[PDB]
């Protein structure tokens, strides 16, 4: 996206911290219990019915992990965003028919667990960056819909 | 407003934050404004430079109000009648911009209380969030 | 709920719609179809073609429900209760689908009632959806 | 954008009968009347009290019919919507600071305009490529944004 020499390079360094599994598992996992209506694209997940069961499901770790991943393949590619994501965007809008504005809010839960994971060293100016990573990922998502 | 056990939620997490309501009001408008630029418009008389003065004195004052909200939890139309004027008919603040204030609270108090940030508490206190947000726009309501 | 000038507006254009509630509900689900296929994920057991006998015994459902809500404005949670509990809790409905379905019925309010859908009535009808669908949506709150 | 031959037919023959004045004035009259927080941009005009002081007011008139002017250079190039609007996103950007939401909000007012203006000839199909149109300028404009 539009980022800054200086910029990118933040990014690019909070990244080489960043769990894939545990912080994938968790964003994911608060996504559907903060916003209860995503559950409906996942019940071959099993019991989605209370926090516990949500955060401690292994298909919710295991598909975290994989959102994750395909996140850290953006933040490595971040001038050529809408190819990285154009099979996953057709595969959201064709079909999984997943509403665009979902894709902002797990990439906004995305940035409170990165919070929670590093504390003070997420500062302000850094938040910053990774919301211009966040609204590029989703655009390029939102790419081939309608 | 909220579910009982919301309101429980929100009580207990809103006990932890105690004397830093003011500080975390301060940082959550910095994110917001770095994050955001075009919420910087509604401020034109300020210094938004970090440490700046004015944003630590209006974000006590924004703390002080969800304060203020928590312990009024039934009745938040009440207790934030003169706050839905101001933002609503005096500064006709786009409601998107409530959205992006909360998302930068609960940012912050993931910064600061991570432990207390559990899933649960997350969920009450966006939902809290958004109930404050739906007063203070009630008047385009 | 809404204001009271507001109120006034809404059950006046009700009383114009009068018995045309059903075929405009019906005519703003095929709008909201075609315009926004995504919703149509909601309806896999329903035959979707234009003139279904589904789609316009369904538009006829959610027309009595208006015209419900529209005698019952002062309390619509008590209303509306079951409703709620169908859309959030068993049907999961992601809550941008109500904006949806809410432009779809007022684009079919306004090519059948023209000289009466005026900007201040347009304006109260909207408040009235968007109310509506916040306390169909009110069990995510 | 993406729309077949003969939806693209159907689009122009409709934008043939607009009048761009009167279904302009109304469009932004009817944004600021329903969605009254639009109103802190435009202060310029004076009052905006009431329906009546907006409807009847000469510079949301003009303003409105520049509006739809440029809606109709887009319905001409909708191959190339965003080098068509290119310009007019740096002003809503940079100068501006217009929340794209608010894109989305004035071309479903514009759809509801077309709607009364036109009847039951504004169909369900007809509709359905409008939204594509209207999704498709709100996107151009929002193209320069962060
Ligand atoms: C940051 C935005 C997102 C990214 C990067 C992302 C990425 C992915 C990836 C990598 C896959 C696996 C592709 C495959 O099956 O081969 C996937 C599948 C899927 N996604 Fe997303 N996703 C995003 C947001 C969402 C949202 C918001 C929803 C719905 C609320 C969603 C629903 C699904 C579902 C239901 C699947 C298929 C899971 C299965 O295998 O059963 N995704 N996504
Ligand atoms: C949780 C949501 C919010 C709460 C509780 C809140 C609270 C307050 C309070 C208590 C004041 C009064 C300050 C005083 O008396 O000096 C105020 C003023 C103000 N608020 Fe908000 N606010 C919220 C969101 C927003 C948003 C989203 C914006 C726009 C982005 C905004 C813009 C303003 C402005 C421009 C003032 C006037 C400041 C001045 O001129 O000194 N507020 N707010
Ligand atoms: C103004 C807002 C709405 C109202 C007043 C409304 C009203 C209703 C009513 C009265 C029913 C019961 C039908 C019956 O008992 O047979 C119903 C069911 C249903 N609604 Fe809604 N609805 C609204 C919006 C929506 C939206 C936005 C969606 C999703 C796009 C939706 C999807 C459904 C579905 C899937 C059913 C079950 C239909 C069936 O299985 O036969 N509704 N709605
Ligand atoms: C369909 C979306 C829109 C289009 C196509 C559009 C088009 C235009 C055009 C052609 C101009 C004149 C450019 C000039 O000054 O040379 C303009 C200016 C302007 N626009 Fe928009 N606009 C859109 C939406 C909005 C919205 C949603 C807002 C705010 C709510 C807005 C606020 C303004 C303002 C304040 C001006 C300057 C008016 C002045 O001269 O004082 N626009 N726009």
């Amino acid at each position: 996206v539009q980022l800054s020499g200086e910029e990118k390079a933040a990014v690019l360094a909070l990244w080489d911290k960043v769990n894939e599994e545990e912080v994938g598992g968790e964003a994911l996992g608060r996504l559907l219990v903060v916003y209860p209506w995503t559950q409906r694209f996942f019940d071959s997940f099993g019991d989605l019915s209370n926090p516990g069961a949500v955060m401690g499901n292994p298909k919710v770790k295991a598909h975290g992990k994989k959102v994750l991943h395909s996140f850290g393949e953006g933040v490595h590619h971040l001038d050529n965003l809408k190819g990285t994501f154009a099979a996953l965007s057709e595969l959201h809008c064709d079909k999984l028919h997943v509403d665009p504005e979902n894709f902002r809010l797990l990439g906004n839960v995305l940035v409170v667990v990165l919070a929670r994971h590093f504390g003070k060293d997420f500062t302000p100016e850094l938040q910053a960056s990774y919301q211009k990573v966040v609204a590029g990922v989703a655009n390029a998502l939102a790419h081939k819909y309608h | 407003v909220l579910s009982a056990a919301d309101k429980t939620n929100v009580k207990a997490a809103w006990s932890k934050v105690g004397g830093h309501a003011g500080e975390y009001g301060a940082e959550a408008l910095e994110r917001m404004f770095l994050g955001f630029p075009t919420t910087k418009t509604y401020f034109p008389h300020f210094d938004l430079s970090h440490g700046s003065a004015q944003v630590k004195a209006h974000g006590k004052k924004v703390g002080d109000a969800l304060t203020l909200a928590v312990g009024h939890l039934d009745d938040l139309p009440g207790a934030l009648s003169d706050l839905s004027n101001l933002h609503a008919h005096k500064l006709r603040v786009d409601p998107v911009n409530f959205k992006l204030l909360s998302h930068c609270l609960l940012s912050t108090l993931a910064v600061h209380l991570p432990n207390d940030f559990t899933p649960a508490v997350h969920a009450s206190l966006d939902k809290f969030l958004s109930s404050v947000s739906t007063v203070l726009t009630s008047k385009y309501r």
